């Protein structure tokens, strides 16, 4: 069987129109060097920024590291010698310089800038970047001018669809510079009947005017180059797509196949294959034609890594461990290994000096290993009789006992009147007429008396008076 | 026991107690007949016209073999849409007032045999809703009320163990069948199978409200007829007669 | 006291937002430890 | 055997029958139809809401027979106003009214 | 606990660490006994 290797060629093809893409992008160089810095004073490494590198300097010759750059997938679902690295890096740095400078305040022309950057930009194609870059570089790219997209869109129906500006009279101004007010100052004194219209508009194009400077200069590029960066991305991420929908499609019975190893444990078959299908889309963007292994063996490893992963932890209804449930199994594959060679069942006593388990708490983990049970399931009526119908409450009490607690909260504090005036007003007057109790120096101000030693004796001496009220109770029921 | 909440559902989902309650509630006021369109576009690819070009039928299907044939020449724009993506657009663009005076004259123009036996239904629904502070956009669920915690305890029994009511499964599967068809095949799955997704979504969520009526439930371990929502309510696991 | 007539109408996903208070995403139940 | 109290559910709320203590005697329907044929009333809704459904009414009914009082009319039913949520969350909104 | 000694100090004040919860004649009839085993672990094979 084959059929997907004369297609794979087609991958890699497109990958190569992203790798140069990407490379001319002052904010994707700016990362690297400034990351540079966190490896001088020991906070990283350069394990996640490169991996290796090239001996050609033209365009790739060796199996690229951009993988995830035409994947089907959404961003949610793409997740050498340290002495040779260190020498190339300090190569960036021999004329990022000049660029550090032009950046910061620039010029009326940015084409002079992105200049010297070009001699940078094949330098960046040596380097082997992470893929995991290629995840933030291109990603922060495509969002980056997505607003820029937007921000001159509305200025763009703001004239033709309100102002009703023919797309000959806007095509020749606006695409222009598109960055400062010499397009728009140009349309009114261009003294036509549609001329005198943008003055109900001005005011809406002068702020998405302002705030579009705010992103070119967060980018350093022109308004007009940087769209031919992305232009040219989607035709290699399109041509490398198209190619691997055909075996993520003609792959569809290999899912199913060793979809028989997870199948009732916790989640349910329709969601088997759908950690299933997302491995297989994976593995083919990561896979190698040039390699010795196969495809029908490489692909079907990261699909039993995803649908072990899922059912690892939200399997039952309830949230349950790892080790829990690896723990019970582990005891298992030795119960019989002494029972096929001795004959009799392993005592808690020679298995308890192989574990870290004593005996005793070993005992109530298995109590928590169990389903444990449902409610709505017959007993012996079969008719309205449920397992949770045979339960007490105890939040709620039953008209037996309604009528005693009524009786235990509610006629102490006419009683207690009947006591020394003193020692009955601390208590009482305190927390039952006002709110919180124990104050200390402002309960010495409340009786205008003694000091604060009697805070402490008045209470215990009024707590032993407590116990006349019998037949009448308050306090004996919080707890 | 009081109170409630709700589920964003990204795909619309038609309710169930308005679907197989015949007359149709969902589809009959959309000029769909009963059953004859409205059951088999959920299934497998069945493409529906749902807007129209310049003036079309609102039954007629479209198969995919003339799917792709339709697209460059020989045919225009063609509103294309998938199962229950194509049913709750139609309620929010659709005046009762103008389409009740369309149906209206038809009574006598043609024989009560082709159309009025269907037709004789549109009138008499259309009238509550105009009589009555309602809307037909209304018969579509974008969100889904829970059942208070009171009606599905979760107490130990004895032993350390617990008890859980096997309805809370119901929801635990529900979420995966939305976050599914959003970052996974809503912009990566050609055609073929993103369909069949999308047939799950609906299947998965009218038997919540009411199990028994169209694919019934199981859950995981240990099969046994999955208990439901309106099946431990009114007791339909009992044919009503032997009520509680 | 008592109860008289039974009114029944449709429900509006702005009536029902009403009474919730917010959306549940995660299928997570509660915890077997603190409980 | 003779039931006089003992415990009752909490979704279900209704008498049931322990070890220690007895059971009580389910009021079938069969005999629900007749005390119907007689005309009767309040010897009706009594087999239907405290001494069964109605909880917040069987405890007040129990503070009324002690003191050699009467007991006031029973409430509304547990059953009945959950009824009302269990219906709630089937896409449709039920709310009661008076005249 | 301090407010369960309130109780008591009624009806005598006299709590213990320990009480006597042992298993109390269910309700009907009772009766003579026949015999009694006790196996405070034996040697045998008891599981």
């Amino acid at each position: 069987m084959e059929g997907e290797i004369d297609i794979a060629k087609r991958i890699e093809d497109g990958i190569n129109q992203v790798q140069c893409s990407v490379a001319e992008y002052p904010e994707a160089i700016t990362y690297l060097l400034e990351q540079y810095n966190r490896v001088e004073a020991e906070e990283a490494r350069l394990s996640d920024l490169i991996t290796g590198f090239v001996d050609p300097n033209a365009e790739e010759d060796l199996a690229p590291t951009a993988t995830h750059v035409g994947s089907e997938l959404s961003q949610e679902d793409l997740d050498i010698d340290p002495e040779l690295a260190r020498e190339k890096f300090a190569e960036l740095r021999a004329q990022y310089v000049v660029t550090r400078d032009t950046i910061k305040a620039k010029g009326r022309s940015h084409a002079t800038a992105q200049e010297e950057i070009l001699k940078l930009s094949e330098v960046f194609k040596q380097f082997r970047l992470v893929p995991k870059q290629f995840d933030y570089l291109v990603n922060s790219m495509r969002v980056m001018m997505d607003r820029v997209r937007t921000q001159e869109r509305l200025i763009m129906k703001l004239c033709v669809e309100q102002c009703k500006m023919p797309k000959k009279n806007f095509i020749t101004l606006f695409t222009g510079n598109e960055t400062s007010d010499t397009w728009f100052n140009a349309a009114i004194a261009m003294n036509k009947p549609w001329s005198e219209k943008l003055h109900d508009v001005s005011e809406e194009v002068h702020r998405a005017l302002q705030k579009l400077q705010q992103i070119e200069e967060e980018t350093g590029l022109t308004i007009e180059q940087v769209k031919d960066i992305n232009r040219r991305m989607s035709i290699g991420e399109a041509k490398a797509r198209r190619a691997k929908k055909e075996m993520v499609e003609a792959n569809l019975r290999l899912v199913i196949s060793i979809a028989k190893k997870y199948t009732n444990r916790g989640l349910q078959f329709l969601d088997l294959i759908q950690e299933g299908n997302i491995g297989l889309m994976k593995a083919v963007d990561k896979f190698e034609y040039r390699r010795g292994y196969k495809f029908s063996t490489y692909a079907t490893w990261w699909i039993r890594q995803a649908i072990t992963r899922s059912i690892a932890d939200q399997a039952r209804t309830i949230r349950i461990p790892v080790h829990m449930i690896e723990t019970i199994n582990k005891l298992n594959r030795i119960s019989r290994q002494m029972l096929q060679e001795m004959g009799r069942e392993p005592t808690p006593e020679e298995l308890a000096e192989r574990m870290l388990m004593p005996e005793d708490k070993i005992r109530k983990v298995l109590k928590i290993a169990k389903e444990p049970i449902s409610m709505e399931t017959p007993i012996g009526d079969d008719e309205d009789s449920h397992l949770g119908d045979f339960i007490e409450d105890t939040t709620l009490e039953l008209p037996l006992d309604s009528a005693t607690t009524e009786s235990l909260r509610a006629a102490t504090h006419d009683v207690l009147a009947g006591l020394t005036a003193r020692e009955a007003k601390v208590l009482r007057m305190r927390f039952g007429i006002d709110m919180n109790t124990d104050h200390t120096l402002e309960e010495v101000g409340k009786q205008f008396d003694v000091t604060r030693e009697r805070i402490r004796q008045i209470e215990a001496k009024a707590l032993r008076k407590l116990r006349h009220p019998s037949r009448s109770e308050v306090l004996r029921s919080f707890l | 026991r009081e109170r409630m909440g709700h589920i964003e559902l990204a795909s619309p989902t038609a309710h169930i107690w308005f679907l197989k309650s015949l007359p149709s509630r969902i589809g009959l006021l959309l000029d769909m007949p009963l059953r004859d369109i409205e059951r088999v576009l959920y299934f497998e690819s069945y493409v529906v016209i749902e807007g129209g070009m310049t003036n079309l039928e609102r039954q007629q299907i479209l198969t995919e073999e003339q799917y792709l044939d339709a697209l460059e020449e020989f045919g225009d724009e063609f509103d294309a849409k998938m199962g229950a993506e194509a049913i709750q657009a139609l309620l929010k663009s659709m005046d009762l007032e103008q389409e009740c005076e369309q149906l209206r004259e038809e009574l006598n123009e043609t024989n009560s045999e082709t159309k009025r036996k269907k037709l004789t239904k549109r009138i008499k629904l259309l009238e509550a809703f105009v009589q009555s502070g309602n809307k037909p956009e209304w018969m579509i669920l974008t969100v889904l009320p829970v059942l208070p915690p009171d009606l599905r305890p979760l107490v130990p029994l004895d032993g350390g163990r617990f008890a859980t009511s096997d309805l809370n499964d119901l929801y635990r599967r529900v979420i995966n069948r939305n976050n599914r068809l959003k970052r996974l095949l809503d912009l990566a799955a050609p055609d073929i199978i993103v369909r069949n997704e999308k047939r799950m979504l609906q299947e998965a969520v009218d038997a919540l409200l009411d199990n028994g009526r169209r694919g019934r439930a199981i859950t995981g371990s240990n099969k046994r007829p999955l208990k439901s929502l309106a099946d431990m309510i009114k007791g339909k696991q009992g044919r009503f007669r032997q009520n509680l | 006291e008592e109860f008289d007539a039974i009114k029944i109408a449709l429900a509006s996903p702005d009536m029902i937002r009403s009474w919730s208070f917010g959306e549940v995403k995660k299928p997570e139940t509660i915890n077997y430890r603190t409980f | 055997h003779a039931r006089s109290t003992g415990s009752y559910s909490l979704v279900t709320q209704q008498p049931l029958g322990g070890k220690a203590q007895f059971g009580g005697q389910r009021f079938g329907e069969m005999e629900v139809w007749a005390l119907e044929a007689y005309g009767a009333a309040y010897t009706l809704q009594e087999m239907l809401t405290v001494k069964s459904d109605d909880v917040n009414g069987r405890t007040k009914m129990y503070k009324n027979i002690v003191d050699g009082n009467h007991q006031m009319e029973p409430g509304m039913p547990e059953s009945f106003n959950v009824l009302l949520k269990e219906i709630r969350s089937l896409g449709i909104n039920i709310e009661l009214e008076d005249e | 606990t301090p407010e369960e000694k309130l109780l008591r100090a009624i009806f005598g004040e006299k709590a213990s660490d320990v009480k006597d919860s042992s298993l109390r004649v269910p309700n009907g009839v009772s009766g003579t006994v026949i015999d009694v085993q006790v196996f405070t672990r034996d040697g045998v094979e008891k599981d």
